[PDB]
């Protein structure tokens, strides 16, 4: 039997090693820039100047082919401005200037990372009404008794969209990413991140553009959407189908530390230089010891930068080779005859 | 008492359930499984609106299905029992109604008048009233212990006067004084009194009723003419039913061992729930102090913490309910039913004799795995190890053996004269009646099988017995029609230690020679001869011949001869007549008379009768003893017959020393203690139990104990402990003359003091009680009322069928059931473990990582067929090897296939594999997109990858755990994962308009992702590598007998199992039956 076991271990190792090497190579072909702007409210200058961000507020994950080092890149700088004369959703702005060490090929994606955000909690994970979202006819009793608890209705007017997931929509935007030192002339060049296509095309069908059974004045906006819809849905129902940030948010994340796509670019190259990114800080996460970050990453054949599977394959291959070598040594030392009869119970002293 | 005038209803009622009360008792016996209580609690909890997941009806549906399936199983079993009982309570018995009308065995209360004719059973206990032969005597048969035809004399004065039906109608002789119904089969009392009968004092005479007058229920098989009687002690007060017992609800040892495993799983689930509740409560209090987005609006009476901690407790019990799956018991029941069907359909345990076929039927559809753990077998002797057929085999005439007589009979040789005398003694010294219904046949109706066989052999090989048409006997020698006068009988009836029987006779010819013909045992007759020198030589030759007869195994009678002179004949006739009326010590007087007449005899030869056992019994017993099963004999027959059968069945080998314990002189406990001290004194472990003749050659010890000694042992406790020690320290124990209750007591003694599994096999009411008292009861179908068959769990027709049944079916069933249960627990632990390992990362909120469809169909679709295939078709070794090598039964008998250690190994394997799956795939999916399209990683991508990996791992683990392999194994193992893959492919394209489905687009997020395609195979390989290595190294380093034999058969098919130096070449008297007084005594009065 071990004659059919040792070659199995050798084959497993010899097949696993190339797969792990390929996964590691693909992960190393990816560049990730992380910018933690959670503490920009209090730790950033408010006079218009730029101060270097703390070493724990940013993390560069450079490609294996990069000729520069992590410490060689200049530290990003940030500034804060909280002015009440701007429109709602853009009063507080955090402008972060960061350097891209090398040209990042087409396929640049912009994410926001939330830490200590338990979307997988039982109360939150199921706090939505798919029947109401799809546009079907739901009565007050049905929505009250549905899975949308505890945000179901008030004063006889149901919430649309109801539930904890919709109420906690991430209302922090990153409107502009601008290059500060363009080589091709001009004072600055705006990197055109597009908010279209950030969600798969089938997520739209889960939601309806409008409701044909309740007038907009008979629907209450979610409690945390009050600052966005002060007097309610006075301009028609929100188009939950044509907006993709809502669809991205509604997809429950597996872990408390998760990244959700916010704008993308698929046909431009981020040239080497210094880029300024503006974040409209509107979603507080400091209350529950949470942090919000900005993640800019490319994509390889495996997706993001995660070489864990490749190293697991390599370790498995090494373990299998060691076990096969030990088994071969043991078999050569004391080879045993298969199907003997001297070790039976009756054929022993 | 009764005092019936011309009580207990009727019917055997062997049905466990009743139409009125079936649901309650069935539900109780189903809820004796603990897991059913847990399922009911979970369903009741889910009835509440807060904990509802799908619907109350669909939640209750699995439990209702389990209950309905088990109820239908039990109902089919009890319907078979009802049919078997109705075959008994709808026979034909003629009861008076001025004619004898047919009845149905039910319209028969105490009283009545029953005519039973010949060769049919009794409806209840009756009191003899009249019979057609003489003195109103009748005859009985076996099935109530013993193996000879008994006799019942008369009722005394009520005898006669009732020949026709009109006398029965016109007479109201009743008001019997019947005592209380007792289980003992040796005591009855009463008095007919009669309504119209007066003595000299104008009082109604008392007519005692004893056992010699009554005849019990279920055992007559009457061998005489019609008999009329009065039904008394009818119904459940009969001896047979009272000695029987209520039908038990037997359960396999595997279920009794499964209960602690279910309790352990429930404790683990409770610990998980407690940890989840505590951590969730602390986290929710913290997240409510600082208003998190997932804890908003937590101020109501049902959504605040504390209440949320209790809700998390309940949701933890609901989420991990598969740690004790409900599909486990349905699968177990179906597999056990199909195993019973396999037992039924086996053609090697199917009997076909005289045009009727008797398959082996499993009365209890469970207990199949119980057959594989048998350590003690308690077997009846008569009808189970014997065919109840006596065949004459060899005869010794002086010096010459026979196995030629016509050539020998030269009418001039002295050997011819001795042969003539021998056959005359054989054919004339007999209390046998000859019937002239058909000329030439000369039907012989004998009271003993030995006498019938001897007379038939004498007729077939010469001297034919004509009959007793008058007081003068006749004989048919093959020369002419001779006849000789019949003098006074001198039958000792094999009683009062008189192992002999003599018949004084006379010759009708002018010679008028008085000759005494005597037959008896070896020692008595040999010591009872006149040996000067020539009879000494004849005696030594006959002793050598009889030793030869006993060596092969035969029952031997020594014939004798004597010529009485007329003077001594008349003197002894006068002495016998005087001693006939002696009042005090009449037995002593007749013993002295017998000694006086038997003063000198001339030897004629000896016989040799074989008690034919069932075919294959010695080989079956040898194979069972090789397998390690200790076989005992519990029989109601006498000690001599039991020990002879034990010698002939290889139960008692020639190298065993017999410890015979019987009541007499020394006390039973003292006898056991002395036997232990004198035969097992050099035992270290004996002293732990000590804290309070005859034999052949050293090399082993066997115990023979009678019923009275067993009663004295069971009365107290010290004697019971001594008996247990001696019986466990002996090879085999033969229990002779035991009541049904004593058989049950022996079985209970072993099963309770030792705790070992027991099997009981027999074909009678005593066997009925013994069968009900054991773990597995086996009945033998022999057209003997079918009572043992009706009360058993398995019905076989031969002992060798028991041998195969155990060795192959029990071993296979135990192996399959153990593997199936362990794999079921393993796969459910895999699913629950993936859920739990996610619960580590979710804040312990009891949330399903998987989409609920993947957990809902975990046992219905993903993992069902590998478990069913293991439970039905898995074979550890082929049946030829198991039949050829009974020593392979050790693993099944010692319980090395099912236990807590194997359960723990499978549980921890599942825990480790689930940890590998979840953790590796989680750290794989800790990324931004997992594909080149940039779309985020949401929970259900990782969940579906983990679910597919878990299904693959579970199915391939079950596949690795199968010794046999064919196409069907591949079909099952890849039918599970095929179903999950196709379901993931199709379910993820259902548009949201048709159904929400929760996982729309996973066919794009998984089948186009490197994470999925490189995570599920890596997870599978890493999870299954330890099992593969462990199995290989266990089979190649620490191998069992079964594994080694499987390798030998696979690689060396040319090895002959039966005759191989290391495999097969190592292989690893007197008897006579008599009625013991009665009609023979009444024969003396008639011939006086
Ligand atoms: C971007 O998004 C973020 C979050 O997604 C937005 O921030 C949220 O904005 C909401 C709207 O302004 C805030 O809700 C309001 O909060 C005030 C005061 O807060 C306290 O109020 C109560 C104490 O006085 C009490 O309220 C309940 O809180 C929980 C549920 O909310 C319950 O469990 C609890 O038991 C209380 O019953 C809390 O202590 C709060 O801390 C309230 O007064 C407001 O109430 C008014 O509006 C509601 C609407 O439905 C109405 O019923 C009331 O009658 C009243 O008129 C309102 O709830 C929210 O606190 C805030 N969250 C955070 C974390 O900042 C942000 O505005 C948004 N920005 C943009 C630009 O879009
Ligand atoms: C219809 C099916 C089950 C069918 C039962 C009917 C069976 C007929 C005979 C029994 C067959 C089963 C296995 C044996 C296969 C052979 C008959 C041996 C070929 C489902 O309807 C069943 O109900 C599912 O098994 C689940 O619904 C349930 O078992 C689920 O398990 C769990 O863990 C959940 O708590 C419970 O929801
Ligand atoms: C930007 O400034 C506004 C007001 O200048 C802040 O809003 C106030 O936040 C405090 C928090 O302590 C509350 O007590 C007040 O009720 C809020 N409103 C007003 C009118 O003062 C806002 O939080 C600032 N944005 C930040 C810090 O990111
Ligand atoms: C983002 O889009 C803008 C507008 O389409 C681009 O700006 C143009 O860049 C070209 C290249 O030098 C100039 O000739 C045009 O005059 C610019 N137009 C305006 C309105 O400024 C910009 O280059 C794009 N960014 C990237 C990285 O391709
Ligand atoms: C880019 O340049 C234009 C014109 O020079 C200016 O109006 C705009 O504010 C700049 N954007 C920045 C510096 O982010
Ligand atoms: F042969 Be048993 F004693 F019925
Ligand atoms: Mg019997």
């Amino acid at each position: 039997t071990p004659k059919s076991v040792l070659p199995t271990l050798l084959i497993i190792g010899i097949i696993f090693a190339p797969i792990g090497a390929l996964i590691v190579w693909g992960s190393g072909k990816v560049t990730t820039i992380t910018l933690d702007y959670t503490e920009c409210d209090v730790d950033a200058p408010t006079d218009g100047s730029y101060q270097a961000m703390p070493n724990s507020a940013y993390q560069y994950d450079l490609a294996t082919s990069s000729s520069v080092s992590e410490s060689s890149i200049a530290s990003p700088t940030w500034t804060f401005s909280n002015d009440s004369s701007r429109e709602v959703g853009e009063t507080a702005r955090c402008e972060i200037e960061f350097e891209v060490p090398y040209d990042l090929g087409p396929g640049l994606f912009l994410y926001y990372k939330l830490t200590n955000y338990y979307q997988n909690h039982r109360r939150y994970s199921s706090s939505f009404d798919a029947t109401q979202l799809i546009g079907d006819s739901r009565s007050l009793s049905q929505i009250n008794g549905g899975n949308c608890k505890p945000i179901t209705s008030r004063d006889g007017k149901p919430y649309y969209p109801c539930g904890l997931i919709a109420n906690s929509l991430f209302n922090d935007t990153f409107p502009s990413v601008v290059l500060l030192n363009p080589t091709n002339g001009a004072q600055n060049q705006t990197y055109n991140f597009s908010e279209s296509g950030i969600a798969w095309g089938g997520i739209k069908k889960n939601y309806a553009s409008t409701l044909t059974y309740i007038s907009p004045s008979d629907v209450l906006p979610p409690p945390n959407w009050a600052l966005k819809y002060p007097n309610g849905y006075v301009d028609g129902f929100p188009n939950l189908r044509e907006d993709e940030h809502f669809q991205v948010w509604m997809r429950v994340a597996a872990l408390p530390t998760f990244r959700k796509l916010w704008a993308r670019n698929d046909g431009e190259i981020m040239s080497q230089g210094r880029y300024r990114i503006v974040a409209n800080m509107n979603y507080p996460v400091k209350q529950f010891s949470g942090t919000k970050s900005i993640v800019i990453s490319t994509v390889s054949w495996i997706g993001g930068k995660q070489p864990f599977l490749g190293w697991a394959y390599i370790a498995a291959a090494i373990l299998c080779v060691v076990l096969a070598v030990a088994g071969l040594i043991r078999h050569l030392v004391k080879p045993r005859k298969l199907g003997d009869m001297s070790l039976l119970s009756w054929n022993q002293p | 008492p009764r005092s019936v005038f011309i009580f207990a209803t009727n019917q055997n009622v062997t049905s466990k359930y009743t139409v009125i009360t079936f649901i309650p008792k069935n539900l109780f016996e189903q809820f004796r499984r603990v897991a059913n209580c847990f399922f009911l609690a979970i369903s009741i909890l889910q009835f509440f609106p807060k904990f509802s997941t799908i619907s109350p009806g669909l939640v209750i549906l699995p439990l209702i299905i389990v209950l309905a399936i088990t109820a239908l199983k039990d109902g089919y079993e009890d319907i078979k029992r009802h049919q078997a009982d109705h075959r008994t309570n709808h026979a034909i018995v003629h009861v008076l109604g001025l004619g004898w009308h047919r009845t149905i065995w039910e319209d028969v209360k105490v009283g009545d008048f029953v005519k039973i004719y010949e060769n049919e059973q009794f409806p209840a206990d009756i009191v003899i009233c009249a019979t057609s032969e003489e003195e109103d005597v009748a005859y009985i048969e076996t099935k109530n212990l013993d193996g000879e035809t008994n006799l019942k004399s008369r009722n005394g004065v009520p005898g006669l006067s009732h020949l026709n039906t009109a006398e029965a109608c016109a007479k109201a002789h009743l008001c019997i004084d019947l005592d209380a119904p007792e289980s003992n089969m040796f005591r009855l009392n009463g008095a007919v009194i009669n309504l119209e009968e007066y003595d000299e004092d104008e009082q109604h005479p008392i007519h005692p009723i004893t056992l010699e007058t009554t005849m019990l229920r279920g055992c007559v098989l009457k061998n005489t003419a019609w008999v009329i009687g009065i039904i008394v002690y009818t119904g459940e007060d009969t001896k047979i039913i009272r000695n029987a017992g209520a039908t038990p609800s037997k359960r396999s040892k595997v279920e009794k061992q499964m209960n602690p495993q279910v309790i352990i799983n429930l404790v683990i689930l409770a610990a998980i729930a407690v940890v989840c509740a505590i951590v969730d409560h602390v986290n929710e209090v913290e997240w409510d102090r600082q208003q998190a987005y997932w804890m908003l609006f937590a101020d109501t009476s049902g959504d605040n913490p504390n209440i949320n901690g209790l809700v998390t407790f309940a949701n933890a019990f609901i989420t991990f309910q598969n740690i004790v799956p409900i599909s486990l018991y349905i699968s177990i029941e179906a597999v056990r039913t199909i195993q019973a069907a396999f037992i039924y359909w086996d053609r090697d345990i199917k009997y076909k004799k005289d045009g009727v076929t008797t398959r082996t039927t499993a009365r209890s559809w469970n207990l199949s795995d119980d057959l594989g753990q048998i350590e003690y077998i308690f077997s009846d002797k008569t009808g189970t190890l014997t065919q109840n057929a006596m065949i004459f085999r060899q005869c010794s005439v002086g010096g010459k053996i026979y196995t030629l007589d016509k050539d020998l009979e030269a009418h001039d040789s002295e050997q011819s004269r001795i042969l003539h005398g021998f056959f005359a003694v054989l054919g004339l010294c007999h209390t046998v009646l000859a019937a002239e219904t058909e000329p030439g046949v000369i039907e012989y109706k004998a009271q003993s099988p030995d006498e019938a066989a001897l007379v038939q052999s004498a007729a077939d090989v010469g001297f034919v017995f004509r009959g007793r048409d008058h007081n003068i006997l006749r004989m048919s020698t093959p020369f002419s029609d001779v006849s000789d006068e019949y003098e006074l009988l001198h039958v000792l009836e094999f009683n009062s230690a008189r192992k002999r029987m003599s018949v004084i006779l006379r010759k009708l010819d002018e010679d008028g020679r008085i000759f005494l013909l005597c037959k008896g045992a070896d020692n008595v007759i040999f010591e009872r001869l006149t040996k000067d020198s020539n009879q000494r030589e004849m005696r030594e030759k006959t002793d050598q011949d009889l030793q030869y007869f006993a060596s092969e195994g035969l029952r031997t009678l020594c014939l004798a001869y004597r010529i009485l002179d007329p003077q001594v004949y008349e003197q002894w006739a006068k002495e016998y007549h005087n001693a006939t009326v002696a009042l005090q010590d009449r037995e002593e007087r007749i013993e002295s008379v017998s000694s006086s007449i038997e003063r000198d005899l001339i030897l004629l030869g000896a016989t040799a009768i074989e008690d034919k056992l069932q075919d294959g019994v010695p080989d079956t017993i040898s194979d069972l003893k090789r397998a390690g099963i200790k076989v005992w004999v519990a029989t109601g027959d006498k000690l001599e017959t039991a020990v002879a059968i034990g010698y002939t069945t290889n139960l008692l080998t020639k190298d065993t020393n017999l410890i015979v314990v019987r009541e007499g002189r020394h006390s039973i406990g003292d006898q056991l203690r002395e036997a232990l001290e004198e035969f097992f004194g050099e035992d270290a472990g004996l002293r732990t139990t000590l804290s309070r003749d005859n034999g052949t050659r050293p090399g082993g010890f066997s115990l023979v104990i009678e019923g009275h000694a067993l009663a004295h042992c069971f009365d107290d406790e010290e004697t019971e402990a001594l008996l247990l020690a001696l019986s466990t320290r002996c090879n085999t124990v033969i229990c002779c003359r035991v009541s049904p209750l004593q058989k049950a007591q022996i079985v209970h003694l072993i099963k309770d003091n030792l705790g070992v599994m027991c099997l009981a096999i027999g074909d009678g009411a005593n066997d009925v009680s013994m069968i009900q008292a054991a773990d597995v009861g086996v009945g033998i179908s022999g057209e003997e009322g079918l009572q043992a068959v009706n009360s058993s769990d398995y019905a076989i027709a031969q002992f060798r069928y028991l041998k195969r049944l155990l060795l192959v079916h029990g071993h296979w069933s135990y192996f399959r059931n153990s593997s199936m249960i362990l794999n079921f627990f393993y796969k459910n632990i895999i699913g629950i473990g993936v859920l739990f390992w996610f619960m580590i990362y979710c804040g312990w909120s009891t949330t399903y990582v998987f989409a609920y469809v993947y957990l809902l169909f975990w046992n219905v679709f993903w993992t069902l067929v590998p478990v069913i295939a293991i439970g039905l078709f898995d074979r550890n070794i082929d049946d030829e090897t198991l039949m050829a090598l009974p020593e392979l039964y050790r693993a099944s008998r010692e319980g090395k296939y099912f236990g807590l250690m194997r359960f723990a190994y499978y549980i921890f394997e599942g825990v480790y594999q689930s940890a590998v799956i979840y953790f590796f795939l989680n750290y794989t999916y800790v990324t931004t997109t997992a594909r080149g399209d940039g779309y985020d990683v949401y929970m259900y991508e990782m969940s579906t990858t983990q679910a597919i990996g878990a299904v693959m791992v579970a199915n391939l683990f079950s596949g690795l755990n199968i010794d046999a392999w064919t196409g069907w194994v591949w079909f099952a193992i890849w039918f599970g994962p095929f179903l999950i893959w196709v379901f993931t492919a199709v379910y993820s394209v259902i548009p949201p308009s048709s159904f929400y489905t929760g996982v729309y687009g996973n066919d794009v997020f998984l089948f186009r992702s490197a994470a999925y395609w490189f995570g599920w195979p890596f997870v599978t390989i890493i999870a299954l590598l330890p099992r593969y290595l462990i199995k290989t190294f266990r089979q190649n380093i620490f191998p069992n007998d079964v594994d080694t034999m499987r390798l030998v058969r696979k690689y060396h098919p040319e090895v002959d199992l039966y005759n191989h130096p290391m495999l097969g070449g190592k292989l690893a008297g007197f008897g006579f039956t008599m009625e013991e007084g009665g009609v023979a005594i009444q024969r003396m009065q008639s011939r006086l």
